[PDB]
Parts: structure tokens; C-alpha cells; sequence
């Protein structure tokens, strides 16, 4: 259940615990989509 | 420093290369550390000199940045890759202190290895470095100086000249100072609900060799490097409110989706189907021309089929360019980048809100290269710098010289507190840690005392490359700093010293405030933290094990 | 071992000595290539050709020099060519002498390079002001003044015998391309060469010279007023982006497929006949079926044309390139074509398009050249590019600098006077710049066969009292003034020689160590 995400760079002191799910994958941004959404409902798409 | 190699024991067998243990590993770690350290020692400081590296194809690279030098060096030693990746981590995050963090971390390994032979345990040595670093950071916060009573941009101008030193632009740093400060202020944006941030690399760097470097023009706007599609198009747009169209859609003869196979039972349908293939593209370009767009930017190549209508309509066509370059054009001019042309309704349409606005769009020819100069943007301002030099190899150095100057000024406006440079902090941290550890003492006093003298490698290396007397300058840096540490904050005098020293040009001790040399506080922090992790990781290694490749 | 490194690492002063010695050998080869008496250098390429020229640009380009510092001198050749095109040999000789003359020290004085660089920046600023004071402006509208200006670069070449004819070709080529500020470019100037013939018979002809004969015997090779229309699309049958894959159920459908291919091409030919063009130029290949319906209406067919030639044809006749035949209109049809003729030469056919010469887009023109062989043509072409580039500097920069080595010697005199007044620690690097400036006029004496000791001694004495136009005579090796010498050179050529040479010297002085063969 515990998920440990690794990111290159930084210092060990910067390690901290997050109160929610951390997404390792990154957005697309090729079409210029908003990277920050406040009070949003996160969905899951198993189709294509 | 390793002789006789090592006797292979038959009772100890492992697949692959032999296993070496004991003091031989730490002796080879320092030997591999001093190998990459001696390369960046001569390149440090305004009196320093860079090195040249041949690529075996006849091309070379001339740069003063320690990150590029170490990046071109592929180290087969396992512990040697840490210092190589340390420079790539230094310029990526802070953007400054690349040569210093390699030299600081090198002296930390040389002194600690001599302490391991003293029989003190490495963890006690590491404990001494971490306790001394915690108090050293607190001393950095005490020497912070907030800019006050300064006239205009002189605060950022004097700080930008520090990064320009030691590089080919150091002699021209007087003229280049106003170009770097005005470049990052034009790209100023807003994010995080009120937080001010700056883009990296947003300022375009164009390479045209000719005239002189002091004549480099600063364009009040973004400049894009591309060649015009058709030579019959006008290279200069007259009149204000020039409309720029940023598009990701190429105009070309295109094949229908691979999942489609055309089967026709009549020969009469061959005329309309072949004509419609080119007619579908006409519907997209026709609505754009009718909107009055003067300049049309396109991410992908455009065939000559659609370039005919651009000549009759006096529209300037554009072909393949970098995707990240077209984003800042639409944001500056007000245009909206369109990945695929569509509307909420099921019918195709084009809105005038997707067109940018600027004062003019002109194409200037620098030497034999032609580039577009976009000046007077509407929505957001932009900037570009065209570097000029004698040869293309000097322009390659001026790019990294300009990129490093943009990172120092970027960290300057994020934190108003700055610290004096030129070996002043390294000399101040020495005495502060000398009186430190005297209260605790015991065994940890020796490991902390060596950490204070380890920071002395930076001010001593600067005096060696100047062909001057180092012992004369180092003895002065210890004279002014030591006596003033005990001062009481009244009766003045006192602490007015210790804030300056180590001027390499005149070889005298002068005030850094009147000189203008300054460094951001962000460059000092995280440099010793990254150098500590590089020192701790190598020091903790007793035995190196190498496995032969399959 | 460790990484990729070591072998023999050159460190200390010997690393800078190797940079000075290697860069000095670059200027020693073309040292005899300076002056009107300059010799020639024959180069042997790995491709099997031959390059014989006195221009330091083409000499240093083909020669393969393997060395970290010496290759930086090779890059300076394209700096003078691409920005200006004249003075490539002077920059290499000057930059080669500056590194030797301005930095013999650190072998002796042990002066830090940056200290010398700080003096080189101040010496470059003062050198520009001296050139501006000795430069007298010249009228750009005087034809007699432009002819003697083009002969400046011609005096050192082989075309000096034809210089009277050469200035006629270079003046008309730059004035035609000039568009009204007055920005011109050599991309529209055609370098096409004709093997054999007499140099006096060569002339600049307006229009584009095509190497292709008419396609059909009934095509008229003589037209009084040709009308040219450019087509990017091929006259053949377009297959399309996707396969047609006709499924033929009945035997009558297959014959209709081949029948439409004749009518579909005919449909594109009927739309061309609406503007009744006399000459049709197609960028791609043409079918033998399309030429018949064009011949019936009077249109002329030609071989496929490269994209580079299509842009020059549109400028001469004012035509607009039309890809879509359906969108072809009378407004895009080229007019005002003087003559269309084809002359027979054993190698290839040649098609001539003459302009009626009578603001708009800049006109295009081709330069015909009749040499004695194929390699002589390539030498004059490099001479025309150097001669026509001189006319581009005077139009953008009306200022006119002194020639014949008077520019470099005038700076050396002013630097020596301010060297004693400056004093300080920078007096040695600042005074050493004047010693490198007098080497260029010294080369003129060594090639002429005179005594550089007695001539340069009287040149410096007569420079202060007499005038700033005093210089070395190339042919007679005597002391003459550029006023009566009648030859001058633009200031842009002298400014690029001082800036490029000094800015490049600062790069080689900063080199500490050299490591070869690190990785790729
Ligand atoms: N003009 C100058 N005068 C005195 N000290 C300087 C000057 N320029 C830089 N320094 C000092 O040299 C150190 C290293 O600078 P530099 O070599 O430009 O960056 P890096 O070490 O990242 O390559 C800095 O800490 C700064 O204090
Ligand atoms: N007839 C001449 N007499 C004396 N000096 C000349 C003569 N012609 C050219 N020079 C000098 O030689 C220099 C280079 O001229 P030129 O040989 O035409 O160009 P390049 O050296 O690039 O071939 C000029 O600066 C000029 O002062
Ligand atoms: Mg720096
Ligand atoms: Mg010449």
C-alpha cells in the first residue's frame, strides 16, 4: 500500500509525506491544458 | 598512489573483477577525486582559464563552465560519476556555483580521508560535518544584506557582473549587464495566485558571427530562427496591430486514414475524389486568410500548394520550428496555440481571438542567416539576445556564459537577501567554525576543525590562478575576519571589517560593496548540502566490487 | 586508468606557446597571398578536383588542419566572407600576428592573459575612432567613383587586366539587385559559367539563362514578346495521395479509365490556354501528351526546373508562381520580356530570356562569363564575388577608409602615442597592438622586393607631417599617397579586420590546458 516515488535531484531534507495520492506520471500540455485544477473530481479512464 | 596492486586470494572467489578492500578504496576515491578536481581548479575565478576538449572528429569545445567540462568527461570510476552528476545537478537547480561545489566537495574528501587514517570513525567525521553545517547555515542568515537605498537597477546590474566574470564576456560585462537585467524583467509573468516566476531559456539566443560582441543588439521582443517558405513573400510588415497566427496544423497534400481503402466502380469519380483531397485543406486556409492574418506560424512543413494563396494575399508563410518556441509567441502577442482546429459545434469555424497582436513583424538578415524579429508585443512583453563573436566556437561559449547569467539574476529577484562574493563567505565560515566545537570538544572537535579549513580551498585557488602571492592574501582574510567575530552591536567600528576581501585584479583588500561583486544567497545554500551528500556517499564506502561485463 | 583523459597533458606556459606557434603557421602559408603581386596556391582535395586561388578564404577552407587552436583560425575565414566577403586574407594575417606580437609575454613577463585582454578591449575602441577620422566619405551616385572602388579588390587578382571590363560587370549587377535601405543579396545573383570564349565578350544579361532546349520542334525559338507562366505542378497525371483501386465490373469501364487520363490532362491544358501564355515553365516533369494541346494554342514546354531558378524567373518578368491551374489568372502572367532565343553550343543548349528593362520588386540578372577553361571560370567567379561585395559596403556605409596599408599603419601610430600617456600595467599589451598593425603593410614590401627597414621608417615619419593617406605602393614599392594613388577601400572591410582579429585573439589567450580525443 505504501508508495515511494523517486525523483532525481534535490536534497534528502526535502523528503516529506503527502496527505494525498502523488501522481508519478505527468500531464501532456501539448494542447495547452491547465496543469492546476482547484476543487476537481479526478476520474479514471480504462478505455481509449 | 597505489603500488604493487593487490594479491588475489584463492580462498576468496567472486565472479567478475577482483574485490579490493581496505584503505586502497579510499585512496583510489581521492585519487579519482583529485583527477576531476584539478581540471576545474584552473578555470575558477576571473583570473582562471578554461580548457579545450577534442571530440575526435576535429571539433572542439571551449567553455569555462565546469558542468559542460565534466559532462564531456565520461568517468569509468564508480565514485567519479558522483562529482560528474553533481555539476549537472548544480547548474540545473541553482545555475551557479558549479565550479565551486566540485572543488569544495573535493577538499572534503581529501581531508576526511586523512582523518580516517587518524582512526576516527567516518560516521563521527560525518557527524562533525553535519553539525558544523547546521551552524554554518545559521551564520549565512546573519550575514544577509537586503537591498536598500539603491538607485534603479544597479542592484541587479552589479550582481549580474559577478557571473559574467571568469568568462569571455567578462571584459564586455559592462555592456552586457543591461541586456541580461532587461531580458528577465520583460518575460515577467504571474502564477501561484500572486507569485512572480520567470521562465528559463525564454530569451532566444541567436548565433551570428560578425562585427563585435559589444555591438550585439537587444531586441525589444521575441526573435525566432526560421527560413521563409517562399521567397516571393514580403520580409517586412508595415503598420501596427500585426496579426500573428500560431498553428500546429500543416498545409500539405495528406493521405486519408490508413484504416480506409477506396474502392470505386466508376471512372467518373476519379476527378472529384482527387480534387477533394486538396479541397479539404482549402477550407481551413480560406477562413484564416479572410480574417486578415499578416503572419501565419506553423509547426510543420507546408507544401507549395497552399503557399500560392499566401503570395496573392500578401501573407508571410512559416515552416517547421521548435514547438516550445511557438508557445511564447502566442502568449506574448495574445494568440491562442491551436493543436487541432475545431469548435464546440460540429461545424468548422475560425475566431479572431486566436490571432496575436504586435507592432510589426520584420525579417532581418544577420550575416548569411535570416531570422524574424517580432517587436512591440501586445499581451506580454518579450526579449531576445543575438550574440556576435569572431567564430562559432566563441558563440558556443557565450551561450553558456549568457545562460549562467540568467540563472543568477533569476535567483536574485526571488530572494531579496544577498551575500558578498569573492571568497568573503568562505573566509567568514572559517573563523566562525574555529570558535565553534571548542565548547563540545572531545573527539568531534578534530572533524569540525578540518571542515572549516576545507572551505579555504576556494579563496586559496583564486590567488594561484592570478600568478600572485596567496599567503599574503590569505593571511589578510584571516586577520580582518577573526578579530571582529566577538564584536558587541554598539560603539560601531568592528564588524565594518570582515565583510570584504580577496580582490584578484588589484591584489588588495577592498570593499565588495563599492566594487559591486555580489552573489545570491540561494547559490551559497544547497551547494554545501549537495557537496556533503557527495562527500558522505563516497566516504562511507569501504569496499568497491566490480563485476566483469557479460 | 581513469575515464578518458591523460596520455600527455600539456600544461603551464607550453600550452599557450603551442597555441601561438600553431596559429602563427596559419598566416605563414597565405603570407605570400597578400598584395597585388601575391602568388597563387594550388590545393588538392580528396575528391580529385583542383582549387587554385590567392584568396585566403578558399585556401584555408579546403585545407584540413588538425589542432585545437589552429582550427579556430580556420573559422575566421568564413567570418569575413559571410559578413562582407572582402579582406579574408587580411584578417588571418592580422589575427595571426596579433597573437604573436601582442603576447610574446608570459614567456617572459608572466603577465596574466585577462590583464592583456582588458588592454585589447580598450585598444579596439581606440582603433575604431582612428579609422573613422581617416575615412573620407564618397558619393555613391558617381559611376566613375564606383569603378575605381571595385578595382581595389581587383588589383590583387588576375582579372586586373580586364579590370576596365570587370568594373562594368560588377556595377550593373549590384545596381540591378539593389532595391529601394538599398538592401541587396547575392542569392539572386547567378554564378552560372560558360566554358570557353573571350572574356571581353562576356556581359551581364538580364533574365535567367536556361540550359534546356525547347521540347518540341514546332515550339517557336524566337518570340518578340514572351509571356511566361510558372507552374509548380507536373503536367502529368497525378496518382494521388491514396490508391484509387478501381474495381472494373464491365469491360467498358477500363477503357474509360485510360480515356479520362487523356481528358483530365487536357482539362488542365485548356485552363492554361485561357491566358494564352507563349512560354510555360514547369517545375516537375511533363508528359508528352500534355505538350500537344499546349502546342496547338501556342504554349511552349520546357524541361523540369529546379526551385532555385523559379524564384529568379518570377522577378525578371514579374510573374507570380501559380501551383493551381484552376486559379491561374491574367494578373499572375509574366510580361515585359524582351527576347526569347536559343543558341547552339557543343556542350549544352542555352535558352535566353531578355528583360524589357521598363518601383516594385527587385530585378534579377545573370552574369555570363567566357573563360579559357573550366578552372579559370571558377577563379573569376570568386573574383566577382569579392569585387561585387565591395559595392555593397559603400551603399550601406558611404564612409570610405584608406587603402594600401594606410589604415593599419595609421592606427599603429596613434596607439604608440597613447601608449606612453597611459602608463600603468597595461602599457605593454596596449603598445604591442601597434606592432601587429604594421605587419600588414610590411607584407606589401616583402612581396614587392623592397627593403622594409628603410620604407617603414620613412612611412611612419611622413605619416604625421604629410597626411593620413600615405601608404605603400604595391607595384613600385615606394612611398605614395592614396589621394594620388586613386584606389580606396570601404570602412566596413577595415572594421571587420580589426574586430574579428582582436576578438579571436582573446579566445586563444584564455586556454589553459588541452586534452585530445576525449569522446564523441
Ligand atoms: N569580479 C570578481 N571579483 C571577485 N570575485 C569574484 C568575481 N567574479 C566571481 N568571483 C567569485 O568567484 C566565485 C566563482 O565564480 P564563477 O567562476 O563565475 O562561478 P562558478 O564557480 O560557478 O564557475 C564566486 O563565488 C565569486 O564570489
Ligand atoms: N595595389 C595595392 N597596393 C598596395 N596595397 C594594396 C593593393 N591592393 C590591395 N592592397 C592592400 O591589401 C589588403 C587586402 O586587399 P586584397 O588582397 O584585395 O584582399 P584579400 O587580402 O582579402 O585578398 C588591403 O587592406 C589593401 O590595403
Ligand atoms: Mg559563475
Ligand atoms: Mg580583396
Amino acid at each position: 500500500d505504501i508508495r515511494l516515488v523517486k525523483k532525481v535531484g534535490g536534497t534528502i531534507d526535502d523528503t516529506e509525506m503527502i496527505d494525498g495520492v502523488v501522481l508519478t506520471q505527468t500531464a501532456i500540455k501539448s494542447a495547452g491544458g491547465p496543469t492546476r485544477k482547484e476543487k476537481a473530481k479526478i476520474g479514471l479512464i480504462q478505455f481509449q | 598512489m597505489s603500488q604493487l596492486f593487490n594479491n588475489s586470494r584463492s580462498d576468496t572467489l567472486f565472479l567478475g573483477g577482483e574485490k579490493i578492500s581496505g584503505d586502497d578504496i579510499r585512496n583510489q576515491n581521492v585519487l579519482a577525486t583529485m583527477a576531476v578536481a584539478n581540471v576545474v581548479k584552473s578555470s575558477l575565478g576571473p583570473v582562471g582559464l578554461d580548457k579545450m576538449l577534442v571530440d575526435d572528429i576535429g571539433d572542439f569545445t571551449v567553455t569555462n563552465d565546469g558542468a559542460t567540462i565534466l559532462s564531456l568527461l565520461d568517468v569509468q570510476h564508480p565514485a567519479g560519476k558522483i562529482l560528474v552528476e553533481l555539476a549537472q545537478q548544480q547548474d540545473r537547480e541553482i545555475g551557479d556555483g558549479t565550479t565551486s561545489v566540485v572543488i569544495i566537495a573535493s577538499e572534503l574528501l581529501k581531508r576526511a580521508n586523512e582523518l580516517v587514517k587518524n582512526k576516527i570513525h567516518p560516521t563521527t567525521i560525518i557527524t562533525g560535518f553535519r553539525v558544523a553545517l547546521r551552524e554554518a547555515i545559521r551564520f549565512i542568515n546573519e550575514v544577509l544584506s537586503t537591498s536598500v537605498d539603491t538607485l534603479g537597477k544597479e542592484t541587479l546590474i552589479n550582481i549580474a557582473k559577478t557571473s559574467m566574470s571568469s568568462k569571455i564576456i567578462g571584459a564586455d560585462s559592462d555592456f552586457f549587464s543591461n541586456m541580461v537585467v532587461d531580458a528577465l524583467l520583460a518575460v515577467k509573468t504571474q502564477n501561484s495566485k500572486g507569485e512572480i516566476k520567470y521562465p528559463v531559456k525564454a530569451v532566444n539566443v541567436l548565433k551570428a558571427h560578425g562585427k563585435s560582441a559589444t555591438e550585439s543588439l537587444l531586441v525589444p521582443g521575441y526573435a525566432l530562427n526560421c527560413t521563409v517558405a517562399s521567397q516571393a513573400m514580403p520580409k517586412r510588415i508595415a503598420g501596427g496591430n500585426v496579426k500573428i497566427a500560431c498553428l500546429d496544423l500543416n498545409l500539405q497534400k495528406a493521405r486519408m486514414a490508413m484504416g480506409v481503402q477506396i474502392n470505386i466502380d466508376d471512372p467518373e469519380q476519379l476527378e472529384q475524389i482527387r480534387k477533394r483531397e486538396a479541397g479539404i485543406v482549402l477550407e481551413r486556409v480560406k477562413k484564416i486568410i479572410d480574417a486578415g492574418a499578416q503572419v501565419v506560424l506553423t509547426t510543420k512543413g507546408i507544401d507549395d500548394l497552399c503557399l500560392k494563396e499566401f503570395v496573392e494575399a500578401k501573407i508571410m508563410g512559416v515552416r517547421r520550428c521548435k514547438k516550445e518556441d511557438l508557445r511564447r509567441i502566442a502568449r506574448a502577442t495574445g494568440a491562442t496555440l491551436v493543436s487541432s482546429m475545431s469548435n464546440l459545434e460540429g461545424e468548422e469555424t475560425f475566431e479572431s481571438s486566436y490571432l496575436g497582436l504586435c507592432d510589426e513583424v520584420v525579417q532581418a538578415k544577420f550575416s548569411d542567416d535570416e531570422c524574424i524579429l517580432i517587436k512591440g508585443t501586445s499581451k506580454h512583453s518579450s526579449s531576445s539576445i543575438i550574440l556576435r563573436g569572431a567564430n562559432d566556437y566563441s558563440l558556443d561559449e557565450m551561450e553558456r556564459s549568457l545562460h549562467d547569467s540568467l540563472s543568477v539574476v533569476k535567483r536574485t529577484l526571488e530572494s531579496g537577501n544577498v551575500v558578498p562574493g569573492g571568497g568573503c563567505v568562505e573566509a567568514a565560515l572559517n573563523i566562525y567554525l574555529d570558535n565553534f566545537a571548542t565548547t563540545v570538544g572531545s573527539r568531534e572537535q578534530l572533524a569540525i576543525a578540518e571542515f572549516a579549513a576545507a572551505l579555504l580551498i576556494i579563496p586559496k585557488t583564486l590567488a594561484v590562478n592570478a600568478a600572485k602571492d596567496s599567503s599574503e592574501l590569505v593571511a589578510k582574510l584571516r586577520s580582518y575576519h577573526a578579530a571582529s567575530q566577538m564584536a558587541k552591536p554598539e560603539d560601531v567600528k568592528r564588524r565594518s571589517y570582515r565583510n570584504y576581501g580577496l580582490d584578484l585584479i588589484r591584489g588588495k583588500i577592498v570593499d565588495e560593496i563599492h566594487a559591486g561583486v555580489l552573489e545570491p544567497t540561494i547559490s551559497k545554500v544547497k551547494s554545501l548540502k549537495s557537496a556533503l551528500e557527495a562527500c558522505v556517499a563516497i566516504l562511507r564506502i569501504d569496499t568497491m566490487i566490480t563485476v566483469d561485463p557479460e | 586508468v581513469f575515464m578518458n583523459a591523460s596520455q600527455e597533458r600539456t600544461t603551464g606556459r607550453q600550452a599557450q606557446i603551442s597555441n601561438i606557434t600553431a596559429a602563427k603557421a596559419v598566416a605563414d602559408v597565405i603570407r605570400t597571398c597578400l598584395g597585388p603581386k601575391a602568388m597563387l596556391k594550388m590545393l588538392l582535395d580528396p575528391m580529385g578536383g583542383l582549387v587554385l586561388t590567392n584568396d585566403g578564404h578558399a585556401i584555408l577552407r579546403e585545407i584540413d588542419v588538425a589542432h585545437p587552436a589552429a582550427k579556430s583560425m580556420l573559422e575566421l575565414s568564413r567570418t569575413q566572407d559571410e559578413e562582407v566577403g572582402d579582406g579574408t586574407t587580411t584578417v588571418i594575417i592580422l589575427a595571426g600576428e596579433i597573437l604573436a606580437q601582442c603576447a610574446p609575454y608570459l614567456i617572459e613577463k608572466n603577465i596574466h592573459p585577462v590583464i592583456i585582454i582588458q588592454a585589447l578591449k580598450k585598444a579596439l575602441t581606440d582603433a575604431l575612432e582612428v579609422i573613422k577620422q581617416v575615412s573620407k566619405p564618397v558619393d555613391v551616385e558617381n559611376d566613375a567613383a564606383m569603378k575605381k572602388l571595385i578595382q581595389a579588390s581587383i588589383g590583387t587578382k588576375y582579372v586586373i587586366h580586364w579590370s576596365e571590363k570587370m568594373c562594368e560587370l560588377a556595377l550593373d549587377a549590384v545596381k540591378t539587385v539593389r532595391k529601394d535601405f538599398e538592401i541587396d543579396i547575392k542569392r539572386y545573383v547567378r554564378v552560372e559559367k560558360i566554358p570557353g570564349g573571350d572574356v571581353l565578350d562576356s556581359r551581364v544579361l538580364k533574365g535567367v539563362l536556361l540550359n534546356k532546349d525547347v521540347v518540341h520542334p514546332k515550339m517557336s525559338r524566337h518570340i518578340e514578346n514572351p509571356r511566361v507562366v510558372l507552374l509548380d505542378c507536373p503536367l502529368e497525371y497525378k496518382k494521388g495521395e491514396s490508391q484509387t483501386n478501381i474495381e472494373i465490373e464491365k469491360e467498358e469501364d477500363w477503357n474509360r479509365i485510360l480515356q479520362i487520363e487523356e481528358e483530365q490532362v487536357q482539362l488542365m491544358c485548356e485552363q492554361i490556354l485561357a491566358v494564352r501564355p507563349t512560354l510555360v515553365i514547369t517545375e516537375k516533369g511533363v508528359s508528352d501528351l500534355a505538350q500537344h494541346y499546349l502546342l496547338k494554342g501556342g504554349c511552349s514546354v520546357l524541361r523540369r526546373v529546379k526551385k532555385s531558378d523559379n524564384n529568379r524567373i518570377a522577378r525578371v518578368t514579374g510573374a507570380t508562381i501559380v501551383n493551381r491551374v484552376e486559379d491561374l489568372k491574367e494578373s499572375d502572367v509574366g510580361t515585359n520580356c524582351g527576347l526569347f532565343k536559343v543558341e547552339m553550343i557543343g556542350d549544352e543548349y542555352f535558352s535566353f530570356l531578355d528583360n524589357c528593362k521598363e518601383s516594385g520588386l527587385q530585378k534579377a540578372c545573370t552574369i555570363m562569363l567566357r573563360g579559357g577553361s573550366k578552372d579559370i571560370l571558377n577563379e573569376i567567379d570568386r573574383n566577382l564575388q569579392d569585387a561585387m561585395a565591395v559595392a555593397r559596403n559603400v551603399m550601406l556605409s558611404p564612409s570610405l577608409s584608406p587603402g594600401g596599408g594606410a589604415t593599419e599603419m595609421a592606427v599603429s601610430v596613434k596607439l604608440a602615442e597613447k601608449a606612453k600617456q597611459l602608463e600603468g600595467i597595461q602599457q605593454w599589451p596596449y603598445q604591442a597592438v601597434a606592432d601587429a598593425m604594421e605587419c600588414i603593410p610590411r607584407t606589401l614590401i616583402q612581396n614587392a622586393g623592397g627593403d622594409p627597414i628603410r620604407l617603414l621608417s620613412q612611412l611612419r615619419a611622413k605619416h604625421a607631417q604629410g597626411n593620413f593617406t600615405t601608404g605603400i605602393d604595391g607595384d613600385k614599392g615606394k612611398i605614395v599617397d592614396m589621394v594620388s594613388y586613386g584606389i580606396w577601400e570601404p570602412e566596413v572591410i577595415k572594421q571587420q579586420s580589426v574586430k574579428t582579429a582582436i576578438e579571436s585573439a582573446c579566445l586563444l589567450l584564455r586556454v589553459d590546458d588541452i586534452v585530445s580525443g576525449v569522446r564523441k
